[PDB]
């Protein structure tokens, strides 16, 4: 669900987007 | 009109709105994640929302030109990125569930806290109070409550709501007409309809295996000398024939067992090979460090870092005012603007960390050659793979020497080399059985293989098998010691660490077979190669344009994933635990516990 | 909003679907070049109404389509028009396709022997396949079929699998055979889910319980096949490929008379009355259609009467001579069947009415819902009825018996023993064929051992021992039609054990008392009115759901298969006592 | 891979329909 990586990092999926 | 060329028409005003949101969110996401506001955190939803819509519409309208209609070899590879890419697969209602179950699991992993028996009241985060118990502490006792007490009181959390999202993950997979949410994971390293580079999902299973079975001897010669040593830090804790408990093993999963170096060092008698106080007494900083990284890019060909990278980027912790995520973390917010997030400290520790984020930036500016939708890595594992390669050369003691941390008159004995490789292996060596389990599990779960009423046994017998390492108290399936990991509760794939580091030792294989390095790798510098540069840089360049096999044979001469490489990279460690050995047990009893 | 869509497509479709069919049957009834030529032109109008619907239904979101039953329908079109896959390679395909198909239809073997005399699979490979005695003669057609016709295939098959592969995998499936298996797939339905993974579990688990029986028949034939072959057959070895009664043993129902128990016993030969009463197929299909009305079910429409082709045309008009039920629409139905006078055809009649039943009952269900709940479905709700017909009980309610007869016993191992040379050796058959295909597309055989692991398998799961070697050059497996016209093979394992699971249930309704094998359904408004129930679903429901209405499980079972050939299993054991069973799989005749 | 089946049969892939 998503094609561009806006960053190298793995982000909480909370808050982020 | 032709589709061919609607299809352009479509294209070209999608290409012209994605630039501008992308950009728009990734950065309303940097402003938050560097001064976290309520603003920055509104600016950040609004905007992801914004662009997420878009990119549904898109995907929409996208599937209107099917793909058979187009010769043009570069339109269809985007159209199938933003139609496949297509979400939404499941129920509104049911969609808004999986969000809110992943909400919450990431919450929790997050919000976890354990409270110290001797105070109800104090209790302790995985980051920074349990992370540091699980880490340093030599304490059978503290390290195994704090083991405990991160699945048991915050695990057994996640048990319920990973259950609905194993059930919505493989409707939503099964949907778009895939086997599970496994086989769609493994979708990234597919390749479908390229003579001669083609790639199917159930090769990855047989080459994660085919692969780490050339491992066993190595990881079991590992386990046994880490095995002989902890004993002499818990000798009433530690069967001379059975696993490694797994509190004991300097992580709270014991991925990495890059902190049982203390205990585990060859000869701690050879000098340390860490050069924080060279950087200390030359009174290095963030500057220094980045700006030493941009010269041994620069010494291989590559371009030197953009201003606004100088300009707009975090390498310092911005003090209390402003409040940030310090996660070494690389930017591309699209319209050549690049930046680095990293609260970076005078360390060899954060100086290495830099070249690896740094081989990310050189990535993102390699591929902006690319169309927006192909302006991405090879594979999931490629982008890691790079930045890996960089800090490899980078710690090596030519470089040190040769950037002025090391004396020009240090001596490399073998018995320095082995203490060098020695903490590679129980970062590298170590991790790989842990990943290859993992996910080995999460595939086993997701295809149906493994019902609830043995997920947990199940992860432990795996975990006993293939890892040598066996829990310390026992589980029921009120536990979710899988979801104890962010990636698995934050719905993150993990087999990118499996392979990343199979692709580094094969880069490093060549770029180094490129500067005609004469003897053993790991003790290779590609810095001042500009045959070395090229050949990277030519795959840099290539993105998410052509199959990740092909990027591979362009810098390998071979189109497969390979193990040889990283097995000739410690072969020298290899052939002396081999013999340290000579007198110990190598192996485990799958069935000895601690509480047996 | 799609709703209405649908009104459109079916009403629209109707009209289309008819004359496309209609074309279809004459040609079938009437080869001409111009049928032929209405047939494909009719063809191509489909072809593209289809693939106009489905960009049309593609233009709506099954999520938010919150009504079931629609869903459903949309789910079809949709997964269906694409052509997902290169123009080139389309062509490249289509055209091996029927490449394959015209050189197992043209293909012709020469006897050295006779190099003027070349005889076709249909008739005469296949009559020495289903009749003769020498080894060398059989031999010849079997090695010679494949030396020639499965070789040039070859090349096609490589090739084929690839193209195949590339389209499967271009939506989303596995591989070809994980799309095939696609077919037994539910999503959606609580608690009558199932999954594609499910169905290579379901059919090894089951296979276990079937290898013991097969081991003894096995056994049993050897121990008698060695009267007939004795210097060809070893008692230990597997049996030679080429001396089971097909051209591929895929069944050895021709081998009954050098494998019949007690031999002076009354051969069942209903046929001979069937002529000593001057019978005819307007007997034949009549007949059969008062059953179906005696289990409370409707008439043949007149049409059937009227359109149907039972009988061959004579020279003045060709067909294709295939059993045949056909389901064209508006009400219209047939059947194209070269009738004659045997229990044969009198059995493959009722099999084939009975398609017709399930296409009459299903017929009220939407347009796209009209199809059996799955592949197997429909070959099972043929079988039942040639089942309960071929019982001794409705043999003299018919009165082609006489009722001098003594059921006895001897005649019921006679009985069994005839109808598992036909149901249970298909099954090591099937089952490792479409083991072997499923593997190949799941990539699992590499191209330069498709051979040997196709007879190592053989030889393992089937105890077949091809009597010449095969190198890689061969194609052994797609010298089968079904293969070499890319049809799945894995129905013909899921009706023969959801066969017997109707007929138990249904005789159960019926209140029958003792061995199923002598279970005739004829008049049971219960036994009737519970399968009509399933039949009228069609494919509205998932196929687990409609198993469970009828048999109140939810998955296939084995049990009811073993219970019916359970007393020719313990005849069998007892029969093998001082004989050894198994097969040592590394005996061959050329050893 | 076709929506409705007009019969019970499969017949050979060339004269198919
Ligand atoms: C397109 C989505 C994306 O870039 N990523 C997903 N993600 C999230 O945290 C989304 C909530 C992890 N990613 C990153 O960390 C990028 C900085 C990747
Ligand atoms: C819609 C296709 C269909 O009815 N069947 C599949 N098939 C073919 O594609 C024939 C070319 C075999 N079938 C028939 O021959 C019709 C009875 C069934």
């Amino acid at each position: 669900a998503c094609v561009r990586s806006h960053c190298s990092s793995l982000l909480p999926r909370i808050h982020c987007a | 009109s032709t589709i061919e060329e609607q299809a352009k028409t479509f294209l070209d005003k999608f290409n012209h709105e994605a630039e501008d949101l992308f950009y728009q969110s990734s950065l309303a996401s940097w402003n938050y994640n560097t001064n976290i506001t309520e603003e920055n955190v509104q600016n950040m939803n609004n905007a992801g929302d914004k662009w997420s819509a878009f990119l549904k519409e898109q995907s929409t309208l996208a599937q209107m030109y099917p793909l058979q209609e187009i010769q043009n070899l570069t339109v269809k590879l985007q159209l199938q990125a933003l139609q496949q890419n297509g979400s939404s697969v499941l129920s509104e209602d049911k969609s808004k569930r999986l969000n809110t179950i992943l909400n919450t699991m990431s919450t929790i992993y997050s919000t976890g806290k354990v409270c110290n028996p001797d105070n109800p009241q104090e209790c302790l985060l995985l980051e920074p109070g349990l992370n540091e118990i699980m880490a340093n502490s030599l304490d059978y006792n503290e390290r195994l409550w704090a083991w405990e007490s991160w699945r048991s009181e915050v695990g057994k959390q996640l048990r319920p709501l990973y259950e609905e999202y194993v059930v919505l993950k493989n409707e939503m997979a099964r949907a778009n007409h895939y086997e599970d949410y496994g086989d769609y994971w493994r979708g990234d390293y597919e390749v479908n309809g390229v003579d001669g580079y083609d790639y199917s999902r159930g090769q990855l299973i047989e080459d994660v295996e085919h692969t780490f079975e050339e491992i066993k001897p190595l990881y079991e010669h590992l386990h046994a000398y880490v095995r002989a040593k902890l004993m002499n830090a818990y000798p009433s804790y530690i069967s001379p024939i059975g696993c490694l408990p797994a509190h004991l093993l300097g992580d709270m999963w014991g991925r990495f067992w890059t902190n049982l170096y203390s205990l585990t060092v060859p000869f701690g008698q050879k000098p340390n090979i860490d050069v924080t106080d060279a950087m200390v007494d030359q009174a290095w900083d963030a500057q220094r460090i980045f700006k030493e990284a941009e010269k041994f890019f620069v010494s291989v060909g590559l371009p030197n870092m953009t201003q606004g990278f100088w300009e707009n980027s975090m390498l310092t912790d911005p003090g209390n005012v402003q409040k940030a995520v310090c996660h070494p973390t690389a930017w591309d917010l699209g319209k050549g603007d690049f930046r680095i997030l990293m609260c970076t400290k005078v360390t060899m520790d954060d100086f290495l960390t830099a070249h690896h984020e740094m081989g990310h930036i050189q990535y993102d500016m390699a591929y902006a050659a690319q169309p927006f939708l192909l302006r991405n890595g090879a594979n999931e594992g490629f982008h890691e793979a790079v930045g890996e390669i960089m800090s490899l050369s980078a710690a090596t003691p030519k470089h040190l020497k040769s950037i002025g941390l090391l004396s020009p008159d240090f001596q490399e004995d073998n018995e320095t080399e082995i203490n060098f490789l020695l903490k590679q292996a129980l970062t590298i060596v170590g991790t790989l059985p842990f990943t290859y389990m993992l996910e080995k599990w999460r595939w086993m779960v997701f295809k149906g293989e493994i019902p609830k009423d043995q997920w947990m046994k199940k992860w432990w017998e795996m975990k006993r098998e293939i890892v040598g390492v066996v829990e310390p108290v026992p589980h029921d399936e009120t536990y979710c010691d899988p979801a104890s990991l962010f990636h698995v509760s934050n719905d993150y794939s993990f087999i990118r660490y499996y392979t990343r580091t199979l692709y580094q030792f094969q880069f490093q294989e060549a770029l180094c077979q490129a500067a005609k390095h004469e003897g053993p790798l790991h003790k290779c510098d590609i810095s001042n190669s500009t045959e070395a540069g090229q050949k990277l840089f030519n795959m840099l360049r290539l993105g998410k344009s052509e199959p990740w096999t092909l990027a591979l044979e362009n810098v390998v001469g071979a189109k497969n994933m390979n193990v040889r490489p990283l097995l000739n990279y410690f072969e020298p460690l290899f052939t002396w635990l081999k013999d340290q050995n000579k007198n110990s047990f190598v192996g485990w009893s799958t069935d000895w516990s601690p509480y047996a």
